[PDB]
């Protein structure tokens, strides 16, 4: 799900 | 009994006295997230970042900090459903555990654990982390870091989480902002596999409109109310 990220 | 997957975020622990970052200003305890929750920030100023998590870790363990009725309701939900329940949390606090939940997936890690920066082995840790603190898992002792997932890093337990997302009959997101991915995308995944989706929050999340059922208000009132409704539905 991909890396921890904002927006 | 239905398979129930619960995702929780910072909102559920707000009434307990734990704050988090805000999209309004992009600040966590008035710190820029860039400075206290990225691998770069840690490299740039390790003293400050360790001090930040030392403060968070100490505050978490003050007597005035307690699980609230929302945490307790989720423990009762697990009691009722057993193996057909899974709790995934974005939170780094231990309030779900103090409430009585077990087998909680902390996808962003835990404040009361540290990790060897070399081996990746995890230790329980309740005190400060100082520069003199090194691991005991390596022949050449290495520095310890908070066992907290930073922005730019991969969350923990993702394989197990996506399994549960495809299995869940009911997906409930509690106290999430809708701004932090991949967690904010879980509702989309749940829907794809036919789950009934529920948001319980103090205020609507960014992805609120994607939930089939939604209730808003103080977590300590809204969450016990929904859990009661759900348990009654189970007869
Ligand atoms: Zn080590």
């Amino acid at each position: 799900g991909g890396a921890k990220r904002h927006r | 009994k239905p398979r129930v997957l619960v995702l929780t975020g910072a909102g559920i622990s707000a009434e307990s006295g734990i704050r988090t970052f805000r999209a309004a200003d992009g600040l966590w305890e008035e710190h820029r997230v860039e400075d206290v929750a990225t691998p770069e920030g840690f490299d740039r100023d390790p003293e400050l970042v360790q001090a930040f998590y030392n403060a968070r870790r100490r505050q978490l363990q003050q007597p005035e900090i307690q699980p609230n009725a929302a945490h307790l309701a989720l423990a009762k939900l697990q009691d009722a459903l057993g193996d057909r329940f899974l709790l995934v949390t974005q939170n780094i606090d231990n309030l779900h555990e103090r409430a009585g939940n077990t087998n909680v997936i902390h996808m962003h890690g835990e404040l009361l654990k540290v990790r060897c920066s070399q081996s990746g082995q995890v230790l329980d840790w309740t005190g400060d982390v100082t520069p003199e603190d090194k691991c005991h898992c390596c022949q050449f002792p290495a520095p310890l870091r908070p066992h907290v997932v930073w922005f730019g890093e991969m969350p923990l337990g993702m394989d197990e989480i996506y399994m549960a997302l495809s299995m869940a009959d009911i997906f409930i997101a509690i106290g999430t902002s809708g701004h932090v991915y991949p967690a904010a995308g879980f509702v989309h995944e749940a829907k794809l596999h036919g789950a009934h989706t529920v948001e319980l929050n103090l205020e609507p999340s960014q992805v609120g409109n994607e939930f089939a059922e939604k209730y808003y208000g103080p977590a300590s009132q809204v969450v016990p109310e929904f859990v009661e409704k759900l348990l009654k539905g189970l007869k």
